[PDB]
């Protein structure tokens, strides 16, 4: 995240991050035994990590708990972009508590203007590396159709929407994919993808969540 | 050694932070790269040993 801040301690307890002998993507908790993620973020193994803020100092409860099951959309599409979401089943129950608990699927599909929190460990520099080791956040708008389409033409399909400023300086970075944009207690985004982060008229660019409901419980009941 | 192997590392538009190698012409040697996860190139192993293999790091 860049032009974000510090997280307030257990201000966001369903981040989780994906490992792979180092951190590669965040995703959200869902269900005590299900993490959403990005379908870029997919890795044939994967350890979730769970309530850390500094995820270079274990301070206490955190959690590391090793995928089950690594479920990409079947539909993901390499080139454009399109379903780029990956659930996880957890091989072990999360604890929640204070630290750690679940986030909501969204009732209706994002609406303009609706400010929300994105959250994660992606790069805090739009040029160059600034890799923060405390878990970031970013009070950011959802942006227009209109706008989103006038910044990636072509590109947005109906299952994207963008997250941010058109005049830059704030964005989702490198890192961050997977993670939460967060809508009035709703899990409304992925991060997903952008041309860079941080850049004039180059919002972040976010799956919409909504679309992937009725798959996203067809497939946790299949899977228990 | 392939022609892809002589071009620039690329990141992509993704934001993940996935460590892939590439060939670094330049220099004679594999090295490290952010992958962000989409819209890979050629001139992007998942491994240092691939990466030689491949674009002939002798």
């Amino acid at each position: 995240i860049v032009g974000g801040y510090n997280c307030e301690e257990n201000s966001v307890p369903y981040q989780v991050s994906l490992n792979s002998g180092y951190h590669f993507c965040g995703g959200s908790l869902i269900n005590e035994q299900w993490v959403v993620s990005a379908g870029h973020c997919y890795k044939s193994r994967i350890q979730v990590r769970l309530g850390e803020h500094n995820i270079e100092v274990l301070e206490g409860n955190e959690q590391f708990i090793n995928a089950a099951k690594i479920i990409r959309h079947p539909q993901y599409d390499r080139k454009t972009l399109n379903n780029d979401i990956m659930l996880i089943k957890l091989s072990s129950r999360a604890v929640i508590n204070a630290h750690v608990s679940t986030i909501s699927l969204p009732t209706a599909p994002p609406a303009t203007g609706t400010k929300c929190l994105i959250s994660g460990w992606g790069n805090t520099a739009s040029s160059g590396a600034d890799y923060p080791d405390e878990l970031q956040c970013l009070d950011a708008p959802v942006l227009s159709q209109a706008k989103c389409e006038a910044s990636y033409p072509g590109k947005i399909t109906s299952n994207m929407f963008c997250v941010g400023f058109l005049e830059g300086g704030k964005d989702s970075c490198q890192r961050d994919s997977g993670g939460p944009v967060v809508c009035n207690g709703q899990l409304q985004g992925v991060v997903s993808w952008g041309d860079g982060c941080a850049q004039k008229n180059k919002p972040g660019v976010y799956t919409k969540v909504y679309n992937y409901v009725k798959w996203i419980k067809n497939t946790i009941a299949a899977n228990s | 050694r392939p022609d892809f192997c002589l071009e620039p590392p690329y990141t992509g538009p993704c934001k993940a932070r996935i460590i892939r190698y590439f060939y670094n012409a330049k220099a004679g040697l594999c090295q490290t790269f952010v992958y962000g996860g989409c819209r890979a190139k050629r001139n992007n192993f998942k491994s240092a040993e691939d990466c030689m293999r491949t674009c002939g790091g002798a």
